[PDB]
Formats: C-alpha cells, structure tokens, sequence
C-alpha cells in the first residue's frame, strides 16, 4: 500500500544497490573478498524481510489476521536470513579447504579442519537459536 | 508530507558513516604508500591494506546494526565471539604483525644489510607481514 512508503523506498534502495553492484561487478571484478555479492545479498535479505515484517505488522493492524498470531513471519525470515548466513559459512570453509588441500597439505587435515569449521557453526546457530 | 520522522536522521548517520569510511580508506592508502616506498615490498603492502579495509567493514557492519535486529545481530553475536576467540588463539599473530609494521616504520635494517637478529646472522632479504 502507498501507506508503507518507508518499507517501499527500503526495498527500492536494497533492490537498485544489488543492482548497481552486479553491474559494478561485470564491468570490474570486485576486490577484497570474492563473497562481497554474497554478503550485499545477505544485507538485501534482510532489508526485505525486516519490509515483510513491517508489512505483515501494519497488516494485523489494517487487515485482518486470518487467525495467525504476529511473530510467524518474524520466525520465518529470520530463520531464512540464518540459513543464508549458514550457507555462505559452509562455501567459505569450502574454499578454505580446497586451498589448504590444493596448496601444501594432504587431505585428512583438510577434511578434519572442514567438518571441525561445520560443528562450530552449528553449535553456533544452536547458541543464538535459544 | 507521510513521512515517518527518522528518515533525516538515517541519512546523515549514513552519511557521517560514509565519510569517516573515505577518511579511513585514505589514511590507508597513505600508510600502505609509505610502507611500499619506504622499505617493504608490494604483496605485503597490499595484504596489510585489504586487511585493515576489511577491518574497517566489519566495524561498519558491527555499528550498523543499532538500525535493524534481524540483520547483523543474528549475525554480530557470532562474529564477536569468533573473532574474540581468535585473537586469543591468534595473539601472537597480531603481536608479530604489529612488530612487522614497527620494524618498517623504524628501519634497524634495510634489505640486502648484513644482520644479526639473536644470533642467527644472514644478509635480509624483505620484511613481511609476520
Ligand atoms: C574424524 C574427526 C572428528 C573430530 C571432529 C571435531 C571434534 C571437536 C570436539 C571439540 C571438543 C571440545
Ligand atoms: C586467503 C586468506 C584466507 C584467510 C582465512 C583464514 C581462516 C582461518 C580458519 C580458522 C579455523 C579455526
Ligand atoms: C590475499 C590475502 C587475504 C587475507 C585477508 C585478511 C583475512 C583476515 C582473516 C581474519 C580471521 C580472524
Ligand atoms: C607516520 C606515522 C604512522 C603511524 C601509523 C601506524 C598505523 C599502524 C597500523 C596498524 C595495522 C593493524
Ligand atoms: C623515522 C620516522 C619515525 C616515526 C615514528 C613515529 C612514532 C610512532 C609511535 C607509535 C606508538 C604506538
């Protein structure tokens, strides 16, 4: 609704920054990290969802709730925005390994490092689950 | 006009962020000049840059999240606790880094000067990041 002209600009604002950062990026490769349009990505999630909850919210209290307590949109993105986050971890500790492995060190210690990186970001996603 | 006060004040955090990040990118590409052209080669230099830059972003991404939750706080709980039990595993990397960048500031030894560093004696070749 033209009501929620705040969460209309912020989407607007993250769509055209993803936007210009493709371009940006197809004409020049970026520097730093290769994972800088996986983290824009991970920033264009979250505006967005932080817009769904807003609109979700202003819908309870505009329209009606359909028998659905607030709190499940909430849930459901921040377990997507998690589940983004977990992912990019994962391809990180890939890319660690597969330089590790295909740089100076063997196999067994690559592997053992990857799935050592894998239970301490799982432990921390069941830390901040709580 | 329909606008939700709050908006200015996003924009000029925005801005008073974006220009304190110039500043700081300029004083490190004014540090990483004097190291190049002064006694230190190019690949540390550039390493040494990048990792104050991506330094630098990760305090832009710890202080922007006073705006949303669900943004960097699903997401800053787990950085800090990764990267303060890093610098307690990795102390004595930052202890030699810091001792690297003394070292190029002050020049005890030039490369290609013959020297003795606690009794192991060798013409030096480059100082690098660690
Ligand atoms: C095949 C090797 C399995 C080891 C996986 C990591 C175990 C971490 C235990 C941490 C205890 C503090
Ligand atoms: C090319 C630069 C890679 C630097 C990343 C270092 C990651 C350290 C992993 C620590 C595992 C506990
Ligand atoms: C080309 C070298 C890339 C290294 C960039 C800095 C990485 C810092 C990782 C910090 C882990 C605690
Ligand atoms: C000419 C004086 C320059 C002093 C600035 C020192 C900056 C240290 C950088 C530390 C990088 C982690
Ligand atoms: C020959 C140039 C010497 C410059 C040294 C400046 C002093 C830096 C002090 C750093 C304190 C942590």
């Amino acid at each position: 609704f033209t009501n929620n002209a705040l969460n209309l600009v912020i989407i607007f604002g993250s769509c055209a920054a993803l936007i210009l950062m493709s371009f940006w990026f197809r004409r020049g490769n970026r520097k730093r990290k290769g994972f800088l349009f996986h983290a824009v990505q991970f920033l264009i999630y979250t505006i967005i969802i932080s817009a769904v909850g807003s609109i979700i919210n202003y819908v309870i209290e505009n329209y009606k709730l359909k028998f659905i307590t607030p709190g499940v949109i909430d849930f459901i993105c921040t377990s997507l925005i998690a589940v983004i986050l977990t992912i990019k971890l994962f391809l990180l500790i890939n890319q660690f390994e597969k330089q590790q492995a295909a740089k100076g060190r063997d196999i067994t210690s690559a592997r053992i490092m990857s799935r050592i990186i894998k239970i301490t970001i799982i432990v921390v996603l069941v830390l901040l689950y709580g | 006009k329909f606008i939700t006060p709050g908006v200015i004040d996003f924009i000029c955090t925005s801005l008073i962020a974006v220009i304190l990040t110039i500043k700081l990118f300029l004083l490190i590409n004014q540090f990483e000049k004097q190291q190049a052209a002064k006694g230190r080669d190019i690949t540390s230099a550039r390493i040494m840059s990048r990792i104050i830059k991506i330094t630098i972003i990760v305090v832009l991404v710890l202080l922007y999240g006073e705006h949303f939750g669900v943004q960097t706080a699903s997401v800053i709980a787990v950085l800090g606790a990764a990267g303060l039990a890093v610098g307690l595993a990795l102390q004595g990397s930052l202890s030699n880094l810091a001792a690297g960048v003394l070292l190029v500031m002050f020049r005890p030894f030039r490369a290609g000067e013959y020297v003795d560093l606690g009794g192991v004696a060798g013409t030096v070749l480059s100082v690098q990041i660690f």
